[PDB]
């Protein structure tokens, strides 16, 4: 093998490089390369990508989600939920450190932090239609604190809960105000959550605190033959048939013992 | 039937090299020895080589020896022709011809439809 | 909806056995009718030795 | 009852719900949900319910 990674019949494919999965789809500011991302092939990520989760918690069934993503060759983002859509809650606020954009303090791109605006949190009654007519991956979270302190700064509410529900899924959630250990500097949690919106299905997001809301979901637009590649092969500006993460194979043979 | 599909027409410059593709369609000619026959415009047939590839044989002319390599692929069943240092004496049309047996004394029976190939 | 890894590595496994046996049969299949005709051959020569 | 639960018990089952009383797209007509549970009751065990 050559050693390099190349196009898989002609469609180059997305490699996120430093990023992950997780920071990809739910929009980290050190992953801004990839925004707006054609149509890839396969997908190339690092054995130990550094930028993963910026904030410290868990995107919850996350290998379910790299699954679905073997076969998915193309997104196309949507603002499901733009931040004029909250006009009681402050979208503006919700920074952290451990999310660093140019050495200022930011937050993941595709989901808003909701603080309490006006010291205030009124409940969050918000739905939305999926009238497009794919799929639609939808990413939101929780907020986990770290104390009653913390809960009454930033949310108002001292008992929040979260509430999703769409055709499929029924969620209640609520925070784990507790003590962690710091993680990327920070002691609070962040638990991600996904569904897939099928078309003419509603999703309807219900909370009084601890919300990270969804601003950017994506429409599933194209399915076919796809994988996660674990490799730190650079890319090699190349076409081929046959693509192993050590590099790819231009050859007829019946065997090959390059890579499982 | 076997029928012996060639590449499309090439347009080279001189000093550059030109690899001409034989992909047996229909059946496979790995038991055949697949020739190379160019013909000059307004000149005759002229042998350039073959390849017998599981018989293991692969046969050059006197006259494109050194300067065309012939290799086949017996799990595509395709027979390949690389011509290099293209002058304008290589303008010709070639073709790739399959034999009557193994090797190259049987007469050519099923041929391509030809690959024209001018130097300028 | 769940469970599709799971769901992917029953489906692999089971594929992949169905797979193994079947190239088992096929190849058993192949190598004794080789060895079958070449028994018989092997018979009918034998005779032909016994009596010359 | 605002805030029900519901309480299962038995010899290998220790179970504690509350509904998860949201909004939510609407399945055969019904905004409502109904998670059902089962179990095995093995003989000589009980099986203990308890609800509000
Ligand atoms: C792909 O095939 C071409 C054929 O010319 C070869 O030059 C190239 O090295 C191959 N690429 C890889 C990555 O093996
Ligand atoms: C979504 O929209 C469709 C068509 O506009 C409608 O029939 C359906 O009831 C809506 N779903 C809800 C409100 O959950």
């Amino acid at each position: 093998h050559n050693g390099k990674l190349c196009d898989l019949n002609g469609v180059k494919p997305l490699i996120l490089k430093d990023c992950s999965v997780a920071g990809w789809l739910l929009g980290n500011p050190m992953c801004d390369e990839f925004i707006r991302v054609p149509e890839w092939s396969y997908i190339v990520e690092r054995a130990n990508p550094a930028n993963d989760l910026c904030y410290p918690g868990s995107l919850n069934d996350y290998e379910e989600l790299k699954h679905m993503l073997s076969r998915i060759n193309h997104f196309e983002k949507i603002q499901i939920i733009p931040k004029s859509s909250w006009p009681n809650h402050e979208t503006s606020l919700g920074v952290s450190a451990a999310c660093p954009y140019q050495g200022a303090p930011s937050f993941f791109r595709n989901v808003v932090w909701l603080i309490k605006k006006n010291d205030a949190y009124p409940t969050i009654k918000i739905s939305y239609n999926n009238t497009n007519r794919e799929d639609l991956l939808i990413l939101w979270g929780i907020h986990h604190s770290n104390n009653a302190e913390e809960q009454t700064n930033l949310y108002k509410n001292p008992i929040t809960y979260i509430s999703v529900g769409t055709s499929t899924l029924n969620q209640r959630l609520a925070p784990k105000i507790a003590t962690r250990s710091q993680v990327n500097g920070q002691r609070g949690r962040m638990d991600f959550f996904w569904t897939i919106l099928k078309p003419d299905d509603a999703i309807h997001f219900e909370s009084n605190g601890n919300f990270i809301a969804p601003e950017y979901a994506y429409k599933i637009v194209k399915k076919g033959d796809s994988t996660i590649m674990k490799s730190g092969v650079e890319y090699g500006h190349c076409n081929t048939k046959c693509q192993t993460p050590v590099g790819a194979i231009n050859s007829s043979m019946p065997f090959h013992n390059i890579h499982p | 039937q076997v029928q012996l599909v060639q590449s499309g027409a090439e347009v080279k410059k001189p000093g550059s090299s030109v690899k001409v593709s034989c992909k047996s369609s229909g059946g496979t000619s790995n038991n055949y020895a697949i020739s190379w026959v160019r013909q000059a415009p307004g000149q005759g047939l002229d042998w350039m080589g073959g390849i017998s590839p599981i018989f293991g044989s692969t046969a050059y002319a006197q006259k494109f020896q050194g300067r065309v390599t012939i290799s086949a692929d017996i799990f595509s069943n395709t027979a390949y022709m690389e011509l290099n240092s293209l002058t304008s004496e290589d303008t010709a049309v070639y073709f790739c011809a399959r034999h009557g047996n193994y090797y190259y004394y049987s007469g050519m029976d099923v041929w391509g439809q030809g690959t024209t190939v001018t130097v300028s | 909806n769940l469970e599709r890894r799971i769901e992917n590595l029953n489906k692999k496994m089971e594929d992949g056995f169905l797979d193994v046996w079947t190239y088992n049969a096929e190849l058993l299949v192949l190598m004794e009718n080789e060895r079958t005709l070449d028994f018989h051959d092997s018979n009918v020569k034998n005779l032909y030795d016994k009596v010359r």
